[PDB]
C-alpha cells in the first residue's frame, strides 16, 4: 500500500516549483536554491521503493483521469514502477541533483537566472512521464515533450546568428524520426484494440512492419544513431549544464528506452535481430572516428555518446533487455561528471572551448583534473572502475550468437577505439606544457563546486556495487573462450591505450617533422554538413521555389478562374463595342433570326 | 553603477498585475469548489427503486456542482 | 503635384499624455473599460466557466454507459454463454434472396 | 435563447453615446457566450431536436462555441484600427461583425440543407464589405472579387444539386427525417450530382487546386487582425461536408478517391512554399491551407475514427491560426509592414509577448494533448486503415509542421532591431489579454476534450 | 553549389579596370550609408525606417506575378510535369494497395482477429 | 592595393599555423621558417613577379586548409559564442520605462536626461556640418571628422555612446 | 467488484532470515509512514463521510427496452423509424464500452502474471478474441460511420455468405 502512495510524491515534488512559478509567493534570489531543495528530498523518496523492489513488490497505478472513452478505449495517466522504469528514477534524479547545484556556479549573475531553471524542471518532468509510461499515448507525451523542451535549452543563449541553427535541427531530425513513431502508433491501434503497452505480452503478432519502420526508426531520430546525427556537435553551442543533461541521462536514453520495453517483439522476430545490429555496426566506428579529428572541449564528449550508443544498440540486437538498461544507468554517472568537470575549464580560462588553446595542468588545478582521469578511464574496459560492470558484459555476451560476423568484428575495433579520444582530453590538453590561453588567467575552486564533484564520485565508483548486485539477472553469459572472448574485452583497452600514446607523442614531441597537407580524411565531420546541411535543406527549398510557388501555387493552380476572365472579357467585347450604332445593322440581324426559327430549328 | 539597457517594463508588468487581479477575484468560487466536495457529499452507488425516476438532477454522479 | 494628398502622420499613445493606458484618450474611460469589464469576462467565462465545459452535467452518456454496461455483463455471464455481442438487433429476418 | 439577444446588439451600438460604444459591444457579448455553453452541451444517445426548423440543435457541432468565443475577440484587436476615423464609421463595422455573428450562428445550429444554403453564401456579403474597405495596402479588389468568384462559382451548383434531391427523394429539411436516402447506383449521370455538392465545400476548405482564394484574403488585410479571425470562421463555416458525405452519398467513395490524392499533394507543396515567403501574414495563410487539408482527407475516408479527428481539427485550427494572426497584427500595428525580415526582435523589446509567440507556434506541432494532438494524430491513425502508403507522405508533412512555426520564431528571435526605432510599449493590457483568450481555452480542453470531438463519442 | 576549389581568394589581379571597379562599389556603399547615418543619429525620429531596397525585396514575391510569365516557352511545361504530374503518380500507388486489400477481405482473410478500431 | 593583400594573408597564416601544431615552442619554430620564405621576395619590388606569387600563395595553403581552425574566444563568426553570452538591451528601451519604477534609483535617470538634452541641441548643428563636406553627391567611403572645437560631436553621437556591456 | 474478475487472492508474506542488520529498510519505513500521515488521512476521510448523513438514493440507471427493432419495421416513415434508430444507437454506444471492460480484463492479466504473460491466463485471451471478431462483423467497423439504416444491409451481407457457403457443401 505504501508503494503506490510514495510513487506519486516524486511526481508532485517536481511540479511544486511550477505551482509556485505563477506569482503565488514572492521569492527573491531564493528561486534557484528552491529547485535544489525540491529535488534533494525527491531522491530520498525515490530510494525507498527501489529498496522495496529488491525485497518484494511491483505496482501499477492510474490517476482515473481518463480523457479518452473513444471506441473501446481507456487512457488514464498511467505510472509503471517495474524493473527498467523503477531503477531509472533514482539514477536520473541523482544525476540532476549535482547539475542543479552546478547551475548555481555556472550561469551566475544573469538577468534570466530564474527562467533557466524553469525549463530544466520541465526537462525533468517530461522524462519522468516517458520512464513511467504504460500507455502508448502517454509514451508520446514524454518522447515529444523532451524533444520539444530542448528547443528552449539548446537555443537558450539569445544569438542573432548560428545559435538558432542547432535548436531548429534538434527537432528537424527528431521529426524525421517521428515518421516511424507515428507509424508505430497507427499499426498498434489497427492490429490491436488494446492500444496500451499491457497487450504485447499476450497474443504477440509476428510482423516485421511494426519494429523496423517504427521503434527502430524512432531510435534513429532520438538518441544519435547513424540515420541522422548532425545535431550532436551543434548542441554544444548552448550552456554547459544543458549539454550535460542531453547526453548523459535524459535525451540520450529516449531512443534506446523504447526498445528495451518492447522486448518480446525483438526476441520472436529474426529479421529485426539482424537490422538492429547491422545499423548498430555503423554507429560504433563512424561516430568514434569523428571524435579524433574534431578538436573542441565539448564536441569530443558529444561524439563519444554516439560511440557508446553503438553498444546500447547491440544489447537490443542480442535479445538481452536485462543488460540493456545497466549500461545506460552507469553511462548516466560517467558523463554527469565528464561534461561539467571539462566544462569547469571553459569558465576558468576566460571563454575557450578548444582543446588546443587550453592548458589546464594537473598541478595547476587540483580538484577538476582528478575527475577527468577517472571519468575517461571509466568509459574504457577497466576491471573495477565501473566499466567492467556495464561495457564488458555486452562484449562477452555478443561472441556467443548466430548473429552477423561483420557486425561483431566492427564492434571489437570500436571498443579499442574508446582509448584514443579519452586520452585526447588528457594528453592533448591537460598533460605536458601549458598552452597559455591568455595573459593573467584566474582559476579558483568555489564552495559550490566542491559539494558537487565530490558527491558525484560516490555515484561513479559505487555503481558496480549497488546496481549490478541488487538487480535480479536472467541467463549467465560468461562460460566459453577464456582468451578469445573473455580476455578480448580487457586486452582491447590495454592495446588501444598503448597505440594512442605512441601516435600522439610522435606528433607532439617531434620539434621538426612537418605535417603533411595531402591526407585521406573523411573524418573531420563525417561529410554530414555536406549532405544534410548543404544538400537536403536546398533540395526541399529548390522544389519550393523553382517549382511549386513560381509555377503552381501562384500561376497554374490559379489558372481556372482567370482562364474564365480573359476569355470572358473577349466574349464581353464582342457585344458592347460590336455594332457601332446604326438602326440599319440591328435590323439586318433580325432577318436571320426568323430564318433560324423556321429552317435551322424544326418548329412549324 | 551603470544606466544599462532599458525596456518599457511599466506597460508590461501592469498587464500581468491586471490579469491576476481578475483571476484572484474569481478565485473565490475555486476555493468554494474544494469545500463543496468537503462539506457536502458527492455521490454513492446504489440501485434505484421504482418510485421516482428524476428529481432535481436526473442522473449525475460525482460533485454536487454537477447536480 | 499632390495638392491635398500629403496628410499622413505617425500617431502613437505609448506613454506621453496618457501615463499608462490602453484606450486612446481620456483616463476615466480607460480604467473602467480596459481593466474592469475586459477582465470581468476573464473571471466569468474562464474561471466560472471552467466548472462546466464537460464536467458536471454528464455530457452525452459518458458516465451513464459505465453503470449500464457493468450490470449487463454480470447478468449475461450467469445465464447466457455469449458475452454481449453475438447477433446485434437481429431476430428472425424475412429471408435475404 | 441564442438568436434575439445577438440581434439586440444592433440597437445597442447605435443608441449608446460616442464616448462609449466599445465597452458595451464587448461586455454584453461575453455574457451571451457564457449562456451558449450552458444549454447546447446537453445531449442523449442521438442528439434530439431543439425546436421547430428555424434554428436547431447540435449533433456533432461544438464549433458553435468557437464562434461565440470569437464573438467578443473580433472586437479586441480591431481597437488599434478604426479609432482614427469617424464615429459613425466605427458603429457600422461593429454591426457588420454582429451581422456575421447572426448568420454564423444560423449555419451551425439549423439542421438543414435547403435553408442552410441561403445562410452558407449569406456570410460572404458582410465579409466582402469588410475586406474591400480599410485595407492599408492596395489590390483590395484583386482580393475582393477573388473572394466571391471562387466561392460563388463553386457554391451556385448547390441550387441544381440540393433541389434535385428533394424533388425525387422526399425532402431534405430536418436531416433527422433524412433516412429516405437510398444509396447511389454510380453512373455517368450521377457524377455531376456528387461534384456539385462537393465543389462548394472544396473552395472554403482549401486544397491544392482552387486554393488561391485563401492567401489573397489573408495577405491583403481587411481591418487590422480581428477580421482575419472571421476569415478563419469561413474555413470552418463549410462544415456541411460532415453532413452531406454521411447522409446524401454513403455508397459514393470511388469518386472521392481522386480528390483525396489532390489534397494529399496539397500538404507537401503547400508547406514547401510556406518556408521562403516574405510576408509574416502569408506564412500563416499557407500553413492554414495544409492544416485544413487534413480535415478534407478525414471526411472522404468516412471511417468513424476520422470524423473524431475531423471535428477536433475544426476547433483546433479555429483557435490556433486566429491566435497567430493576432500576433501578426501586434507587429503590424508597431512596424507598419507585414515583412518578416524587417520586423525582427523578440524578448529584448517584447519580453512577455514572446512567451505567447512560443505557445502559439508549438500548438501547430503535436504538443502534450491540448487539441491538435487529438486533431492531427487521429487523422494519421485513420489513414493507415485506408491505405498503408499514406504515412510515408503524411510523415514528411509532420517535419514541415515545425518549419511553419520555428521559422516564424527564429526570424523574429534575433535581438538586432537596428533599423527599427518604434515599438516603445511592448503590449497594452488588451493586447496581452488577446493572447491569453486563445490559448487558455485550449489549455482547459486538456482535462475534458469531449466537447471538442463528438460525432458519436 | 561548389566547384573543385572553393572561391574565397582565387584569381585576383590589381590591373587598372579592377582598381576602378572597387571605386564604383564604394561610391554606392557610402551614399546609402550616409542617408542611414542622418536618420539613425537623431532623437527626434522615434520609429521604424522604410528603406526602399527592403520593400522591393518583399514586392518581388508578393507582387510581379502576372507582369511576368508572358514568355511561357518549354520551361513552364516542365514545371507543370513537376506539379500536376506527381498527383497522377500516387494514383497508380494507392489504388494498387487498395485492390490488394479489397481482395483479401472477400477471400483469404488477412485482417487481424483482435481488430475493432475503425 | 598590393601591400594590404600580403598582410591579410600573413595574418591568416599565423592563426592557421597553431591548428596543426600542438605546443607553443613548436609554433615559434615554424614562425621563423615562414618569415624567411616571404623576405626573399620582399627585398625587390615587382609588378609581374610579385603578383604571380600572390596567386601562388593561395596554393599550398589550400592543400592544408581545413583542420578545424581555432578562433579562441568571442570572434566574428567561427565557433564558440559569436553573438552568445551578450544578449544586451537597446537604448530605446531605457526611455520606455514607466513611472513609479523609473522613480527607483534617480541617479541613472537624471544623468541620462542631461545627456539627452545635449544630444537634441547638437543634432541641428551636426546636420549642417555633415553636408558642409565637399563631395556634392552624398558621401565618400567613410564619415568625416569634426572641424569645429566649440560645438563638438563628430557627426554621429549615438554610434560610440550606448552600445553593449557584457 | 462483481463484474471485474481479477485474481482471487495475493500471498505477500515476508520471512527475513538471512542477515541481522537493521531488520529491514522496507518494513521499518512502512510501519512509520502508516501512522505519520496515512492514519491522519484515514481519519479525515471518515470525518467527512460521517458529516454527510443525509443522502439521496436517485434512479441513476434508466430502463427503456426494445420498443420494436429496426429489422422489423420498413419503408421510409418518421413515426416508426425514429424509435428503432434510437434503439440501435443505444446498443452501439454500450457495445463501445462493453469491449472496454473485456479489454481491461486483458490489462489486469498482463500485470498480475508479468513473467508468464501468454503462458497462463488463456480465459481472458479467448474472451477478447471472440468479442472483437463479433464486433468487427456486426457493429460496423468496416461499413463507414454509424447508421442504423446501413446496419441492416451489413447484417444481410453476413447472412448472404452463410447461405451461399452452406448450400455448396
Amino acid at each position: 500500500n505504501m508503494f503506490s502512495s510514495l510513487s506519486l510524491v516524486t511526481l508532485l515534488l517536481l511540479t511544486m516549483p511550477i505551482m509556485m512559478m505563477s506569482f503565488n509567493t514572492y521569492k527573491p534570489s531564493n528561486y534557484p536554491l528552491y529547485v535544489k531543495t525540491a529535488i534533494s528530498y525527491a531522491f530520498i523518496t525515490s530510494m525507498i521503493p527501489t529498496m522495496m523492489f529488491i525485497h518484494s513488490g511491483q505496482e501499477l497505478i492510474i490517476s482515473n483521469w481518463h480523457w479518452l472513452t473513444i471506441q473501446t478505449l481507456k487512457l488514464s495517466l498511467s505510472f509503471k514502477m517495474d524493473y527498467f522504469s523503477m531503477m531509472f528514477i533514482p539514477v536520473a534524479l541523482f544525476v540532476t541533483w549535482s547539475i542543479m547545484e552546478f547551475s548555481m556556479w555556472y550561469m551566475y549573475s544573469d538577468p534570466n537566472i530564474n527562467k533557466f531553471f524553469k525549463y530544466l524542471l520541465l526537462f525533468l518532468i517530461t522524462m519522468l512521464i516517458l520512464v513511467t509510461a504504460n500507455n502508448l499515448f502517454q509514451l508520446f507525451i514524454g518522447w515529444e515533450g523532451v524533444g520539444i523542451m530542448s528547443f528552449l535549452l539548446i537555443g537558450w543563449w539569445y544569438g542573432r546568428a548560428d545559435a538558432n541553427t542547432a535548436a531548429l535541427q534538434a527537432i528537424l531530425y527528431n521529426r524525421i524520426g517521428d515518421i516511424g513513431f507515428i507509424l508505430a502508433m497507427a499499426w498498434f491501434l489497427t492490429n490491436l484494440n488494446t492500444w496500451d503497452l499491457q497487450q504485447i505480452f499476450m497474443l504477440n503478432p509476428s510482423d516485421s512492419n511494426m519494429p523496423l519502420i517504427g521503434l527502430a526508426l524512432a531510435a534513429t531520430g532520438k538518441s544519435a544513431q547513424f540515420g541522422l546525427h548532425p545535431w550532436l556537435p551543434s548542441a554544444m553551442e548552448g550552456p554547459t549544464p544543458v549539454s550535460a543533461l542531453l547526453h548523459s541521462s535524459t535525451m540520450v536514453v529516449a531512443g534506446i528506452f523504447l526498445l528495451i520495453r518492447f522486448y518480446p517483439l525483438t526476441e520472436n522476430n529474426k529479421y529485426i535481430q539482424s537490422i538492429t545490429l547491422c545499423l548498430g555496426a555503423i554507429t560504433t566506428l563512424f561516430t568514434a572516428m569523428c571524435a579524433l579529428t574534431q578538436n573542441d572541449i565539448k564536441k569530443i564528449i558529444a561524439f563519444s555518446t554516439s560511440s557508446q550508443l553503438g553498444l546500447m544498440m547491440v544489447t537490443i540486437g542480442i535479445n538481452q533487455p536485462y543488460l540493456a538498461f545497466l549500461h545506460i544507468c552507469t553511462h548516466a554517472f560517467f558523463k554527469a561528471m565528464l561534461f561539467m568537470c571539462s566544462g569547469s575549464i571553459i569558465h576558468s580560462l576566460n571563454d575557450e572551448q578548444d582543446i588546443r588553446k587550453m592548458g589546464g595542468l594537473f598541478k595547476a588545478m587540483p580538484f577538476t583534473t582528478t575527475a577527468l582521469i577517472v571519468g575517461s578511464l571509466a568509459l574504457t574496459g577497466m576491471p573495477f572502475l565501473t566499466g567492467f560492470y556495464s561495457k564488458d558484459l555486452i562484449i562477452e555476451a555478443a561472441n556467443t550468437s548466430y548473429t552477423n560476423a561483420w557486425a561483431l568484428l566492427m564492434t571489437l575495433i570500436a571498443t579499442s577505439f574508446t582509448a584514443i579520444y579519452s586520452t585526447r582530453i588528457i594528453f592533448f590538453a591537460l598533460l605536458g606544457q601549458p598552452r597559455f590561453p591568455t595573459l593573467v588567467n584566474i582559476n579558483e575552486n568555489n564552495p559550490l563546486l566542491i559539494n558537487s564533484i565530490k558527491r558525484l564520485l560516490i555515484g561513479s565508483l559505487f555503481a558496480g556495487y549497488i546496481i549490478s548486485n541488487n538487480i535480479p539477472p536472467t541467463t549467465i553469459p560468461q562460460m566459453t573462450m577464456p582468451y578469445y572472448l573473455k580476455t578480448t574485452a580487457l586486452i582491447v583497452t590495454i592495446l588501444g591505450f598503448i597505440l594512442a600514446l605512441e601516435i600522439s607523442n610522435m606528433t607532439k614531441n617531434l620539434k621538426y617533422h612537418y605535417p603533411s597537407n595531402a591526407f585521406k580524411f573523411s573524418t573531420l565531420l563525417g561529410y554530414f554538413p555536406t549532405i544534410m546541411h548543404r544538400l537536403a535543406p536546398y533540395m526541399n527549398l529548390s522544389m519550393s521555389q523553382k517549382s511549386a510557388s513560381s509555377l503552381l501555387d501562384l500561376i497554374w493552380l490559379e489558372a481556372i478562374l482567370p482562364k474564365t476572365i480573359s476569355l470572358a472579357q473577349m466574349k464581353a467585347s464582342t457585344l458592347v463595342t460590336n455594332q457601332k450604332g446604326l438602326i440599319k445593322l440591328y435590323f439586318l440581324s433580325f432577318l436571320i433570326t426568323i430564318l433560324i426559327s423556321m429552317i435551322l430549328f424544326n418548329f412549324h | 553603477r551603470l544606466f544599462i539597457i532599458k525596456p518599457s517594463g511599466f506597460y508590461d508588468k501592469r498587464f500581468l498585475k491586471l490579469l491576476r487581479f481578475y483571476i484572484l477575484l474569481t478565485g473565490i468560487p475555486v476555493a468554494i469548489g474544494i469545500t463543496l466536495i468537503n462539506v457536502x457529499x458527492x455521490x454513492x452507488x446504489x440501485x434505484x427503486x421504482x418510485x421516482x425516476x428524476x428529481x432535481x438532477x436526473x442522473x449525475x454522479x460525482x460533485x454536487x456542482x454537477x447536480x | 503635384r499632390w495638392q491635398e494628398d500629403p496628410e499622413p502622420e505617425d500617431e502613437n499613445l505609448y506613454e506621453k499624455n496618457p501615463d499608462s493606458h490602453g484606450y486612446d484618450k481620456d483616463p476615466a474611460v480607460d480604467i473602467w473599460n480596459m481593466r474592469v469589464v475586459f477582465f470581468f469576462g476573464f473571471s466569468i467565462v474562464l474561471v466560472l466557466g471552467s466548472t462546466f465545459v464537460a464536467y458536471l452535467p454528464d455530457y452525452r452518456m459518458q458516465e451513464w454507459a459505465r453503470r449500464e454496461a457493468e450490470r449487463l455483463v454480470k447478468y449475461r455471464e450467469a445465464h447466457g454463454l455469449p458475452i454481449m455481442e453475438s447477433n446485434c438487433f437481429d431476430p428472425s429476418k424475412i429471408q435475404l434472396p | 435563447k441564442y438568436i434575439i439577444p445577438t440581434i439586440m446588439l444592433m440597437p445597442l451600438t447605435w443608441l449608446s453615446k460616442n464616448n462609449m460604444i466599445w465597452v458595451n459591444s464587448t461586455a454584453h457579448s461575453l455574457l451571451i457566450s457564457f449562456t451558449s455553453l450552458l444549454l447546447m452541451n446537453q445531449f442523449g444517445d442521438n442528439s434530439l431536436n431543439f425546436s421547430l426548423l428555424f434554428f436547431s440543435d447540435s449533433l456533432s457541432t461544438p464549433l458553435l462555441i468557437l464562434t461565440m468565443w470569437l464573438l467578443p475577440l473580433m472586437l479586441m484587436a480591431s481597437q488599434h484600427h478604426l479609432s482614427k476615423e469617424n464615429l459613425t464609421r466605427k458603429k457600422l463595422f461593429i454591426t457588420m461583425l454582429i451581422s456575421l455573428q447572426l448568420f454564423l450562428i444560423m449555419t451551425f445550429t439549423a439542421m438543414e440543407l435547403i435553408l442552410f444554403y441561403i445562410l452558407f453564401e449569406a456570410t460572404l456579403v458582410p465579409t466582402l464589405i469588410i475586406i474591400t474597405r480599410w485595407g492599408n495596402q492596395t489590390e483590395r479588389l484583386n482580393a475582393g472579387l477573388y473572394f466571391l468568384f471562387y466561392t460563388l462559382a463553386g457554391s451556385l451548383p448547390l441550387l441544381v444539386a440540393l433541389i434535385y434531391i428533394q424533388n425525387t427523394v422526399g425532402s431534405l429539411n430536418f436531416l433527422m427525417l433524412q433516412y429516405w436516402v437510398q444509396p447511389v447506383h454510380n453512373s455517368w449521370s450521377n457524377v455531376f450530382m456528387w461534384l456539385a455538392c462537393m465543389m462548394a465545400f472544396m473552395v472554403k476548405m482549401p486544397l491544392y487546386g482552387l486554393h488561391l482564394w485563401l492567401p489573397k484574403a489573408h495577405v491583403e488585410a481587411p481591418i487590422a487582425g480581428s477580421m482575419v479571425l472571421a476569415a478563419v470562421l469561413l474555413k470552418l463555416g463549410g462544415y456541411g461536408m460532415l453532413r452531406i458525405t454521411l447522409i446524401l452519398n454513403p455508397m459514393t467513395d470511388f469518386m472521392a478517391y481522386p480528390f483525396i490524392m489532390l489534397s494529399l499533394w496539397g500538404m507537401i507543396m503547400t508547406s514547401s512554399i510556406c518556408l521562403r515567403q516574405t510576408d509574416l501574414k502569408s506564412l500563416i495563410a499557407y500553413s492554414s491551407v495544409s492544416h485544413m487539408a487534413l480535415v478534407i482527407v478525414a471526411i472522404l475516408i468516412q471511417t468513424p475514427w476520422s470524423y473524431m479527428g475531423a471535428t477536433a481539427l475544426m476547433i483546433a485550427h479555429g483557435l490556433t491560426s486566429s491566435m497567430l494572426f493576432c500576433l501578426a497584427n501586434s507587429n503590424y500595428e508597431r512596424i507598419h509592414s507585414r515583412t518578416m525580415i524587417l520586423a525582427r526582435g523578440l524578448q529584448t523589446l517584447l519580453p512577455l509577448m514572446a512567451t505567447w509567440w512560443l505557445l502559439a507556434s508549438l500548438t501547430n506541432l503535436a504538443l502534450p494533448p491540448t487539441i491538435n494532438l487529438i486533431g492531427e494524430l487521429f487523422v494519421v491513425m485513420s489513414t493507415f486503415s485506408w491505405s498503408n502508403i499514406t504515412i510515408i507522405l503524411m510523415g514528411v508533412n509532420m517535419v514541415i509542421t515545425a518549419l511553419y512555426s520555428l521559422y516564424m520564431l527564429i526570424m523574429t528571435q534575433r535581438g538586432k532591431y537596428t533599423y527599427h526605432i518604434n515599438n516603445i510599449s511592448p503590449s497594452f493590457t488588451r493586447e496581452n489579454a488577446l493572447m491569453s483568450l486563445h490559448i487558455l481555452p485550449l489549455l482547459l480542453l486538456t482535462l475534458n476534450p469531449k466537447i471538442i470531438l463528438g460525432p458519436l463519442y | 553549389x561548389x566547384x573543385x576549389x572553393x572561391x574565397x581568394x582565387x584569381x585576383x589581379x590589381x590591373x587598372x579596370x579592377x582598381x576602378x571597379x572597387q571605386a564604383e562599389r564604394l561610391a554606392i556603399r557610402s551614399r546609402l550609408k550616409r542617408e542611414y547615418q542622418l536618420q539613425y543619429y537623431d532623437p527626434s525620429r522615434r520609429g521604424v525606417i522604410e528603406d526602399p531596397a527592403l520593400v522591393r525585396w518583399t514586392y518581388a514575391r508578393s507582387a510581379n506575378i502576372y507582369p511576368n510569365f508572358r514568355p511561357n516557352t518549354k520551361t513552364s511545361l516542365l514545371g507543370a510535369l513537376f506539379g500536376i504530374g506527381p498527383l497522377v503518380f500516387w494514383y497508380y500507388v494507392f489504388k494498387t494497395d487498395r485492390d490488394r486489400k479489397e481482395k483479401l477481405i472477400q477471400e483469404g482473410k488477412l485482417d487481424r482477429t483482435f481488430n475493432i478500431s475503425y | 592595393t598590393h601591400q594590404q593583400k600580403v598582410l591579410r594573408l600573413y595574418k591568416r597564416a599565423l592563426r592557421h599555423l597553431e591548428s596543426w601544431c600542438i605546443h607553443r615552442d613548436k609554433y615559434r619554430y615554424f614562425a621563423c621558417l615562414l618569415r624567411a620564405r616571404f623576405d626573399e621576395h620582399k627585398n625587390e619590388k615587382d609588378m609581374v613577379k610579385a603578383t604571380q606569387l600572390l596567386r601562388e600563395a593561395e596554393e599550398e595553403f589550400w592543400h592544408g586548409q581545413h583542420p578545424q581552425p581555432y578562433i579562441f574566444p568571442e570572434s566574428p563568426g567561427g565557433t564558440s559564442y559569436e553573438r552568445y553570452e551578450c544578449y544586451k538591451v537597446p537604448e530605446w528601451c531605457l526611455d520606455d520605462w514607466h513611472p513609479s519604477e523609473k522613480a527607483m534609483y534617480p541617479d541613472y535617470f537624471a544623468k541620462r536626461e542631461q545627456w539627452k538634452k545635449l544630444r537634441r541641441e547638437s543634432w541641428e548643428r551636426e546636420v549642417x556640418x555633415x553636408x558642409x563636406x565637399x563631395x556634392x553627391x552624398x558621401x565618400x567611403x567613410x564619415x568625416x571628422x569634426x572641424x569645429x572645437x566649440x560645438x563638438x560631436x563628430x557627426x554621429x553621437x549615438x554610434x560610440x555612446x550606448x552600445x553593449x556591456x557584457x | 467488484x462483481x463484474x471485474x474478475x481479477x485474481x482471487x487472492x495475493x500471498x505477500x508474506x515476508x520471512x527475513x532470515x538471512x542477515x541481522x542488520x537493521x531488520x529491514x529498510x522496507x518494513x521499518x519505513x512502512x510501519x512509520x509512514x502508516x501512522x505519520x500521515x496515512x492514519x491522519x488521512x484515514x481519519x479525515x476521510x471518515x470525518x467527512x463521510x460521517x458529516x454527510x448523513x443525509x443522502x439521496x438514493x436517485x434512479x441513476x440507471x434508466x430502463x427503456x427496452x426494445x420498443x420494436x427493432x429496426x429489422x422489423x419495421c420498413q419503408e421510409k416513415d418518421v413515426l416508426c423509424m425514429f424509435e428503432a434508430e434510437m434503439q440501435w444507437r443505444r446498443d452501439y454506444k454500450v457495445d463501445q464500452e462493453i469491449v472496454n471492460i473485456i479489454q481491461e480484463r486483458l490489462k489486469a492479466c498482463q500485470q498480475r502474471e508479468g513473467e508468464s504473460h501468454r503462458q497462463n491466463c488463456a480465459k481472458e485471451l479467448e474472451q477478447f478474441t471472440q468479442v472483437v471478431k463479433a464486433y468487427q462483423d456486426r457493429y460496423x467497423x468496416x461499413x463507414x460511420x454509424x447508421x442504423x439504416x446501413x446496419x441492416x444491409x451489413x447484417x444481410x451481407x453476413x447472412x448472404x455468405x452463410x447461405x451461399x457457403x452452406x448450400x455448396x457443401x
